[PDB]
């Protein structure tokens, strides 16, 4: 009963201004810091916006910078996003998504269920070079992905993080900082690798694993996402 | 050098110190006083009027008194009584009454004398509440006050009594220039031990201000 | 009947007897050509600032990095030691701590005070919070120690007397140990999680089975209240503090002491006892707000760690023995190397 | 306090049933302990800054 | 009257560096109001190295800026006593937190800066009637806060019925005993009147002899900075 919920949104002319809401319940909302997440019609995943606990700091993409507000309001326990001048190219669906930041922490661990929106008519680059490939039940798959910059840093941590997407659903974390199991993930699942060479590892393949499989960086604002490796059959 | 969760771990600890430091600044505004008794010489009555430790809370002119009775707490004094040390005064409770009764004032007054000169409370105030006035008043008069108190001569009278015995009670400190002693008879009922407290716990702040000052 | 009691005393003149021919050699002996340890000299590397108030327990994680410290002002404080920063902060129901404990596998921590309760907290929860787990209420006596043996099992120490190990998934007393005579102020699990120790204000210390839950031996020889104990590394010894200003080192097989901890300048009693990695080094906490470093071989004095402006009331050393942490009346926590 | 004694004196028959080893080979255990040991202690032999997880 | 100067200040510099250092060391010990204090010791240890060892201008703007800070500084500290001893407990804490003390110690040589830079330096000349209205309102601040602080004291002990109050009446008569002087003569010479030679200079030698002795004054009663002294002793 952790349920994030959006609403808000809708057809809307170009240059027109709309804003989103976020909903949460089951869980301290002032406690967890807050991410929207975009994802185009027929594309990959694209990081929008962040405000922390406490509303210290917030920070933008540079596509959305100047001409989108993100603020909360925790004694109604809801999450705001408010557009203006929107183009063409903002049209997509947007994520709420939580995080919490201490040590030993699982951030990125709970994604909304997103909301639609159509518009009528220096960064880390992270490449997953196999777009598809074709799986059968009970074999062993492993997806590839890399970094233009190293993610391991000085502490010791490798800021990787590994995101499965299944047939119309809301992403699920994974893997985290590149080695440790989410939260109620089978043991199958297994990531490993080095600085700008990593791959995940699944065994004993079945169903239900179907999908699309980001890799994400959280090393330094902003955060990227790979194109993405999708598994059929 | 930080990573951005190595930032946001650092904002979360300096909110859980903001947090920590508002919750100090609110409790140190608050008074706490230690209840103690030789048996049941009256403490029951006093907590009316207004397991292991009981805690209670009343307020009192926009100022909020916590009062602690830890006479369920059997065990080893000695082991514990050191987590009172800093509290802003001590109350005691005295049945004045009871030296007819089987002597029962010398166990009080080795109680007294132990903790008014024990190491932990050197400089906290002891407010002394000398309880049933009414029954000591009508046991005077048929048994007289030297039982206890062979040296004592004088009249048989409930003031000179009453004198003498908070007389002997007093002077049992050592340490005379670091601490005061305040002494009622609480059989009044209304709502005078309250007030007395108040006064008490007012002129021990006072006093604890005129410190850090230095003027003190 | 005083023929029992004489009967008991005929059987503790033979105890003492035979405890007594198994006495060939001291220790001292045996060590006098071991080469000295020398002089010891620890910097305080870090200092934690979060409490208003004095501190009364502390524990180490399993990991090394993670420790948690109650304190009388009513907060567990869970610090990561490595960057100083505070992790969680848990208001507790009642302010009076004096007991603390961090679980093996780092899910839960344990309080108590007192309140006769020892209380269980959950610290890896969905919601984000923690929460209280379990509130386990038996004993008469205020709680002097608390010791996790897994996710489910906990060992507690208390004022009247008696020692306790509970089932915390239905809150129920599972086993009973009742052989002392004062106040149990101490406690302390073997490395095996078989068997412990506890030191009690009768100036003795007992060894207990948990799965039996029978006093093994009885072992005797100070003066005064004991506060601290704590095994050896390998489980066959362990170091008791007492209130004479006296640590001592008995040995269970040999089952009689074998050292004495003191110096003619030191008079004020022990608060807390800790060993080192290796066994060679015995840290203890004083009443002169510094703590010792004893050559736990030769009972010689190899170092001072002098930092605190008042009573040292806690100590503990990390499981890979990088460092040292010790609390105090104040606020502060030291972290020595 | 029949029971007391009776339960005292079981606890002391108890007591006196364990065996007992000769103080000189506990001694030489706990020496050579230490000294296996030794080596892995870094209290007892300080470690360079460069693997010192406390700096600083 | 030279070699009455040396001394002086060789008294002054030696016991406002004694007070810095016993605040800096046992720093646990010491609270708010030492702040104030340690203030003006700094001022009065600007002052007394300066003034007299030498015997925008060379030195008298400076020498200015000594005296109005430590003078600024007289203010500060019998009003948080005054406040300390008189007010509520809430309206105490939310008037002092560490921000607003922090403040009020800038503020102070702001105004110092400001009014030693625009402003002739001289001691109807309009500057020099401006520096006897000033000093007659602190005067007349200290009496108040004194004397309030007095009063209450002496009314609690009724409302319950050995607090000597020395140091308060020590203080008060030290400060208008040296501040008197100064007003007199600067008051006379600023509306075009004849001064007598060497009478300015007992003024300012009175003036100077406050500032070296103000950490005396304010610490010889209290029982922290006298364990302080016999521990380090």
């Amino acid at each position: 009963d952790v349920q994030l919920v959006e609403s808000g949104g809708g057809l809307v002319q170009p240059g027109g201004s709309r804003k989103l809401s976020c909903s949460a319940s089951g869980f301290a909302f002032s406690s967890f810091g807050m991410h929207w997440v975009r994802q185009a019609p027929e594309k990959g995943l694209e990081w929008v916006a962040y405000i922390s606990s406490g509303s210290g700091t917030i920070y933008y993409a540079d596509t959305v910078k100047g001409r989108f507000t993100i603020s909360r309001d925790d004694p109604k326990n809801t999450l705001f996003l408010q557009m203006t001048s929107l183009r063409s190219e903002d049209t997509a669906m947007y994520y709420c998504v939580r995080s919490i930041y201490y040590y030993g922490s699982s951030p990125f661990d709970f994604w909304g269920q997103g909301t639609t929106l159509t518009v009528s008519s220096s960064d880390i680059v992270m490449t997953q070079a196999t777009s598809s490939v074709p799986v059968t039940p009970g074999e062993s798959v492993s997806i590839s992905c890399r970094s233009s910059k190293s993610l391991l840093h000085s502490n010791g941590n490798t800021y990787l993080y590994w995101f499965l997407q299944r047939p119309g659903q809301s992403p699920q974390l994974l893997i985290y900082r590149m080695s440790n199991l989410a939260s109620g993930v089978p043991d199958r699942f297994s990531g490993s690798g080095s600085g700008t060479a990593f791959t995940l590892t699944i065994s004993r393949l079945e169903a239900e694993d179907v999908g699309v499989y980001y890799c994400m960086q959280h090393l330094e604002y902003p955060l990227t996402f790979g194109a993405g490796t999708k598994l059929e059959l | 050098t930080l990573s951005a969760e190595d930032k946001a771990a650092v904002e979360r600890s300096k909110m859980i110190d903001r947090n920590l430091r508002e919750d100090g600044e609110k409790a140190a505004r608050e008074v706490k006083l230690l209840l103690l008794g030789a048996g049941e010489s009256g403490k029951s009555t006093i907590v009316k009027q207004m397991t292991g430790i009981v805690e209670t809370h009343f307020t009192f002119k926009d100022l909020h008194f916590k009062m602690f009775d830890v006479g369920g707490q059997r065990s080893e004094r000695k082991k514990w009584i050191h987590c009172f040390e800093g509290v802003t005064a001590i109350i005691f409770c005295v049945a004045l009454s009871d030296y007819d009764l089987v002597n029962r004032m010398h166990e009080s007054m080795k109680l007294f004398d132990s903790i008014c000169n024990n190491k932990w409370f050197t400089d906290t105030s002891i407010i002394l509440f000398l309880n049933k006035k009414d029954l000591f008043e009508e046991k005077i008069k048929k048994s007289p006050l030297t039982i206890c108190y062979p040296e004592y001569a004088g009249s048989n009278t409930y003031e000179e009594a009453a004198a003498y015995i908070q007389c002997q009670f007093e002077d049992l400190n050592k340490r005379k220039d670091t601490k005061e002693i305040y002494t009622h008879f609480t059989c009044a009922t209304d709502t005078k031990n309250v007030q007395f407290v108040f006064d008490a716990v007012t002129d021990v702040i006072i006093k604890n201000n005129l410190k850090d000052c230095g003027l003190f | 009947l005083d023929q029992l009691r004489q009967e008991a005393e005929q059987l503790k003149n033979q105890i003492r007897d035979a405890r007594k021919a198994c006495a060939d050699a001291t220790l001292s002996q045996i060590t006098n050509n071991i080469d000295p340890v020398g002089r010891i000299q620890m910097r305080t590397r870090r200092t934690l600032r979060g409490h208003l108030a004095k501190i009364y327990a502390m524990h180490w994680g399993t990991d090394s990095r993670l420790l948690v410290s109650a304190s009388q002002d009513g907060k567990l404080i869970i610090w990561d030691s490595y960057t100083t920063n505070k992790v969680h902060a848990i208001p507790l129901r009642s302010s009076w701590v004096m007991t603390c404990a961090y679980a093996p596998s780092g899910n839960y921590v344990a309080c108590g005070g007192l309140d006769n309760i020892c209380s269980i907290y959950n610290l890896k929860t969905r919601e984000g919070n923690v929460r209280v787990s379990r509130e386990l209420a038996g004993h008469t006596g205020y709680l002097s120690c608390c010791r996790f043996l897994d996710d489910n099992q906990i060992v507690t120490s208390s004022g009247d007397t008696t020692c306790a190990l509970w089932d915390i998934e239905t809150g129920q007393q599972t086993t009973t140990f009742t052989g002392h005579t004062g106040d149990v102020m101490s406690l302390s699990l073997a490395p095996d999680t078989r068997l412990f120790v506890s030191g009690a204000c009768d100036a003795s210390a007992k060894l207990w089975d948990v799965r039996e839950g029978m006093c093994r031996q009885t072992f005797t020889g100070h003066e005064s209240d004991i506060n601290a104990i704590c095994f050896f590394p390998n489980g066959n010894a362990f170091a008791t503090g007492s209130d004479d200003a006296t640590c001592r080192l008995f040995d269970l097989r040999a089952d009689q002491e074998l050292m004495t901890y003191s110096h003619d300048n030191i008079i004020c009693g022990i608060t807390s006892v800790s060993f080192s990695k290796s066994g060679r080094l015995l840290l203890a906490g004083y009443d002169d707000f510094n703590c010792n470093v004893w050559d736990a071989l030769k009972a010689d004095r190899a170092g001072v760690l002098a930092g605190h402006d008042n009573r040292v009331s806690c100590l503990g050393v990390t499981d890979d023995g990088m460092a040292v942490a010790t609390g105090s009346w104040d606020s502060f926590l030291k972290i020595w190397n | 306090s029949i029971a007391q004694a009776r339960k005292l004196v079981e606890q002391l028959k108890m007591e006196a049933n364990i065996d007992r080893i000769k103080v000189s080979k506990a001694a030489a255990d706990l020496m050579a302990y230490c000294e296996a040991h030794a080596k892995e202690d870094p209290l007892l032999t300080p470690v360079p800054a460069s693997e010192n997880p406390f700096r600083e | 009257v030279s070699l009455l100067y040396s001394g002086l200040a060789i008294g002054g510099t030696l016991a406002n560096g004694m007070v810095i250092y016993l605040v800096s060391s046992f720093r646990k010990l010491q609270t708010t109001s030492n702040a104030f204090i340690v203030n003006g010791c700094a001022a009065d240890l600007s002052v007394c190295a300066l003034w007299m060892p030498q015997e925008r201008l060379l030195r008298g703007g400076l020498l200015g800026l000594g005296l109005t800070v430590s003078l600024l500084s007289h203010c500060l500290v019998a009003l948080n006593r005054y406040l300390l001893i008189t007010r509520a407990p809430a309206t105490y804490q939310a008037l002092y937190q560490r921000r607003h003390t922090a403040g009020m110690l800038a503020l102070s040589w702001a105004l110092a800066l400001g009014l030693v830079l625009l402003l002739p330096p001289w001691a109807v000349h309009y500057p020099a009637l401006l520096a006897a209205a000033a000093l007659l309102a602190q005067t007349a601040l200290l009496l108040h806060c004194y004397l309030g602080i007095v009063r209450r004291v002496r009314v609690s002990v009724k409302r319950v019925s050995r607090l000597s109050g020395l140091s308060v009446l020590l203080l008060c008569c030290v400060f208008l005993l040296a501040t008197q002087p100064l007003v007199w003569v600067s008051l006379a010479s600023g509306f075009s009147l004849p001064v007598p030679w060497g009478v300015q200079a007992a003024s300012w030698l009175l003036c100077c002899a406050l500032s070296a002795l103000n950490p005396l004054l304010y610490t010889w009663r209290n029982e922290e900075f006298r364990r302080s002294v016999r521990s380090v002793l």
